[PDB]
């Protein structure tokens, strides 16, 4: 290997771009089994956020750093930074790398760096006697010790390409699609990869093929160099000019890009190279399909003169963990579900509400009554219960302001709280004495027709003893004085347009005459009304205060758009309706 | 990034190289300054015009380092070197200063000035032919570039060819399309590397490309959807390169969606016909975006697509033979 080692510890500087590198990265160190390369990011725009980057099934947080100066205090250990910011700031930030003590090797992916960025990088990174790789590189990749970057594909191309182990091969590209072909031609022809740098396409990359040379040079795993060029700039003549200085330990194999020379003196053309190669010794095929039969030459030759060992890859090798859903469809792992829904599924085009499409509802001629109904009960209602349903809204819908609920909708309104935050406050208030006693009223009163059905007085004695006042009798305002014409129209038209019978609110009706004997505001009240109802009409027990909730939801947003329309003011209790029993004002002794 | 005569006196006239208004002369010189690794190299010699072209060992060339800009004195005694004396050396060191300035802060490639006349009555320069080239992806730090850049060494940009840059840059990705005059093999190639092994491939065995085109940088379905239908649009198809290397992120379900609409599209409008398409990829979602492309010869298409098992430029082979 050359640049990248089991002891390379990176920083990415970069956004989304290099949070996809480091999950490419976490995958290799998955497979190779080493700790996360990736030790921070540096991304002012999300500063201070953890990413949660995979390696195989475990998930490991990165955190996002402001600055490279602080990434670098919390880890000194970092040795490496990939830029993968934009053409406009990724020279400065590779700038800043440089300058860091701790960064030996910068990368960069970036495309469309200034040439004259390029040059000021090259002669920084000499000066400091560093490496810069790229501008518009895809990265370095040391096989089975560690990847910089997205080079490499995949995770079934890192297991195709042997990348889980050093080969014998060095590959140096300018171009980055190319470089998973080489390495691909080195595990199919030869034994594999040492490294794999690609070096950028830019006129001007921070490190030249005879850098790179001298390094594979110095590799004892190194014993052959798959170099790819392309026609323009001399990178490659340098390269042929390194290979005939002197002996070298490291075979060359070279291809050349460009021999369109057919198409619009040429010093750096794709022939002249080809011959300056071959002339140094290198092994230079005529096409790209030559490139295989150049590896297997060398292979074959370098195990022949006992440098390569014939040892097959008996490797048991990791697979990268399916997802949870992958292994459930399948059936291969328990998975126990955190809810259980029995009456809506929204999984198709449209829900279907207790097994009926919301829109096959609609064009039946169904109303809202009727997916009450489904919802609730899980049963499309009767004409008869859907009527039932539909006048037990309607008649229940407002009240005025004066009332907990809608007072609460009213205060939340004017505290400029939005609708469904306000409603919410109001809705709050729907409990045992204001609209939800239609539940009790209905369990009650259904236990009365059974236990005490011709001893009223018995119970009341039992509900004062063991409950307290009877749900779903007494009023604040209405009285046998000033009677409850929403419950006079429900009972007469339970009475009179329906042939129902009602035990329950033929009891709760017989208690009122035994109650408002007592106080005249003991009348049977909305909620005992519609609980008996629905008790009547067999509903769950359950549903029961679903109905004033409901309801009385109508009312509640009614008041909080009339509170809006008017530019209602904030609302704070004057002083005169408050009884202030406080207690004596004194002064706080010392501690 | 070669830029028109007009724009590139716009730019020495802003850096105070005598230009002429856009002249009767006495004699005619050569200068211009050439990028390099290190900086960049200028090039005087007092035999400009046709003359140069023979007279190569007059030229006088000093290397610029980067940053390091060399004094209005070192320019006229390099001026003197290349036969200069006196005012002609002094006027010249001060053009060459102010073309240095030009270089450096323009981001320029290469400016390159012949002639440079010289009225010597009343010692009056004129930059008769301006060559400039400029590095085009430094423009978003050049507010004052009223101009796009012409083709480097080659013909005006075509109809089609025009289309290609303008929705290239819209995308994160990249898609290039060059039209050669005629030739029977119309590449659509992933990725600048192995697209120019494909182009070599072909001319090697002897055959003709109908175009250059390559899609790299995982571009969106539609950009490859347009240079699909564009290379299919082109004069005596009958091959169809649909090759790349092993991507390392180009989603190659993503990109192969794009190229089959843009194929379905061309062949509804009578263009694919007795026209034979090779498939040779590699990348992530391989698996799915081979076996999709392999579906198109169900309905339609005489498409033989290959995996990595198949060397890369093999399929040119396959394509040349039958
Ligand atoms: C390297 C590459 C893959 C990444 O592409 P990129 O999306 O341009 O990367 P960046 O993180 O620089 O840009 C994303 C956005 O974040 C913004 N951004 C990045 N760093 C920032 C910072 N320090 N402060 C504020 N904004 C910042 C950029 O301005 C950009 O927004 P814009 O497109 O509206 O101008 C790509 O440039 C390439 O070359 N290919
Ligand atoms: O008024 P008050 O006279 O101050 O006192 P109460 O409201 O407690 O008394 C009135 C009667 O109505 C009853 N009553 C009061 N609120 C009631 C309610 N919501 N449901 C049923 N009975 C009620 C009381 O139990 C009392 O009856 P009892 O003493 O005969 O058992």
């Amino acid at each position: 290997s050359i640049l990248a080692n089991k002891d390379t510890r990176a920083v990415i500087i970069g956004g989304v771009a290099g949070v996809n590198a480091a999950k490419r990265m976490a995958q290799f160190d998955f497979l190779v089994n080493r700790p996360l390369t990736v030790q921070a990011f540096v991304y002012p725009p999300e500063a201070g956020q953890q990413k949660e980057i995979f390696r195989g099934g475990e998930l490991k947080n990165v955190t996002v750093y402001d600055s490279l100066a602080p990434a670098l205090e919390e880890h000194p250990d970092i040795n490496t930074a990939l830029i993968y910011l934009g053409a406009s700031r990724a020279a400065q930030a590779a700038k800043e790398a440089l300058e860091s003590p701790n960064i030996q090797l910068v990368s960069m992916i970036t495309e469309g760096v200034p040439e004259k960025d390029a040059k000021r990088l090259k002669k920084l990174a000499q000066k400091l006697g560093k490496m810069l790789n790229g501008p518009s590189s895809i990265g370095i990749m040391s096989a089975g010790e560690c990847r910089l970057g997205v080079i490499g594909g995949e995770f079934k191309n890192l297991k195709l390409c042997n990348l889980y182990r050093q080969g014998s091969f060095g590959v140096l590209t300018k171009s980055g699609g190319l470089s998973n072909e080489a390495m691909w031609l080195c595990a199919q022809n030869g034994d594999g990869i040492t490294s794999a740098v690609a070096i950028g396409g830019d006129a001007y990359p921070g490190t030249d093929f005879v850098t790179y040379l001298e390094m594979f040079e110095k590799d004892p795993a190194t014993k052959a160099v798959v170099m790819i060029g392309e026609v323009g700039g001399n990178l490659e003549e340098e390269a042929a000019e390194w290979l005939a200085a002197e002996p070298r330990r490291i075979k060359l194999i070279a291809a050349i890009g460009g021999t369109c020379q057919e198409v619009l003196k040429g010093a750096g053309s794709a022939r002249s190279k080809m011959n300056a190669l071959r002339d140094a010794g290198a092994y230079v095929p005529d096409t790209f399909g030559g490139l295989s039969k150049e590896i297997k030459k060398v292979y074959e030759e370098l195990i022949a003169a006992g440098e390569i060992s014939t040892e097959i890859d008996e490797a048991v090798l990791p697979e990268l963990p399916p997802r949870v859903q992958e292994v459930m469809k399948q059936g291969e792992v328990i998975v126990e579900p955190l809810i259980r829904t029995t009456i809506s599924d929204d999984r198709g085009e449209e829900p279907r509400y207790a097994g009926y499409a919301a829109s096959e509802l609609c064009s039946k001629g169904y109303g809202i009554e009727d997916v009450i109904g489904l919802l609730w009960n899980k049963k499309l209602p009767t004409r008869e219960e859907s009527e039932i349903i539909k006048r037990i809204v309607m008649i229940s819908a407002d009240h005025g302001p004066a009332v907990s609920g809608a007072f609460g909708s009213i205060l939340a309104a004017c505290a400029g709280i939005d609708m469904p935050q306000a409603v919410s406050a109001g809705m709050t208030m729907i409990g045992p004495r204001f609209g939800g006693a239609v539940t009790n009223a209905g369990k009650y009163f259904k236990m009365a027709v059974e236990d005490y059905p011709n001893d009223i007085p018995g119970f009341l004695s039992w509900m004062k003893k063991n409950v307290g006042p009877v749900p779903g009798i007494g009023h604040r305002v209405k009285s046998v004085k000033n009677p409850d014409q929403r419950v006079k129209y429900l009972v007469s038209y339970i009475k009179n347009e329906t042939s129902l019978h009602t035990p329950c609110l033929d009891y709760a009706l017989e208690v009122e005459k035994v109650t408002t004997a007592k106080k005249g505001n003991l009348i049977l009240n909305v909620d005992g009304t519609i609980g008996c109802i629905l008790m009547d009409l067999d509903f769950p027990v359950h549903s029961l205060n679903g109905f004033f909730v409901l309801a009385r939801t109508i009312g509640m947003i009614g008041h909080w758009i009339d509170q809006n329309n008017q530019n209602s003011r904030l609302i704070r209790l004057y002083d005169y309706l408050i009884n202030y029993a406080v207690k004596p004002e004194q002064e706080v002794p010392e501690k | 990034a070669k830029i028109l005569e007009g724009p590139a006196m716009k730019l020495f006239n802003k850096w105070g190289i005598p230009v002429p208004n856009y002249l009767e002369h006495d004699a005619e010189f050569y200068v211009s300054i050439i990028g390099n690794k290190d900086g960049a190299e200028l090039l005087i010699s007092k035999h400009g015009g046709v003359d140069i072209e023979d007279n190569w060992d007059s030229v006088r060339r000093i290397q610029i380092e980067l940053d390091e800009n060399p004094t209005i004195e070192q320019l006229t005694e390099l001026a003197k070197d290349a036969g200069f004396e006196g005012e002609i050396a002094e006027r010249v060191g001060k053009i060459c200063s102010r073309l240095i300035l030009c270089f450096d802060n323009e981001d320029a490639q290469s400016i390159e000035i012949n002639p440079l006349v010289i009225r010597k009555s009343d010692m009056r320069f004129a930059a008769l032919d301006a060559v400039m080239n400029v590095d085009y992806d430094a423009r978003f730090r050049h507010a004052d570039w009223d101009f796009k850049p012409v083709s480097e060494i080659g013909r005006p940009f075509t109809e089609a060819e025009q289309q290609i840059m303008e929705i290239d840059s819209r995308i994160k990705g990249s898609v290039k399309f060059v039209e050669v005059p005629g030739g029977e093999i119309a590449l659509l190639t992933a990725g600048g590397g192995a697209s120019v092994f494909y182009a070599d491939a072909v001319v090697a065995r002897g055959g003709t490309i109908a175009n250059y085109a390559e899609y790299s940088g995982d571009p969106a379905d539609w950009a490859v959807e347009a240079l699909t239908e564009t290379i299919c649009r082109l004069p005596n198809i009958k091959h169809i390169i649909v090759g790349g290397a092993i991507a390392n992120f180009t989603d190659v379900k993503a990109t192969f969606s794009g190229i089959i609409n843009g194929f379905r599209e061309s062949k509804s409008k009578g263009y694919l016909e007795g026209v034979k398409i090779w498939v040779r990829r590699g990348g992530p979602n391989e698996a799915q975006g081979l076996a999709a492309i392999k579906q198109l010869q169900e309905e339609g298409f005489d498409i033989h697509v290959y995996d990595r098992s198949m060397p890369m430029t093999d399929i040119v082979d396959l394509a040349m033979k039958s």
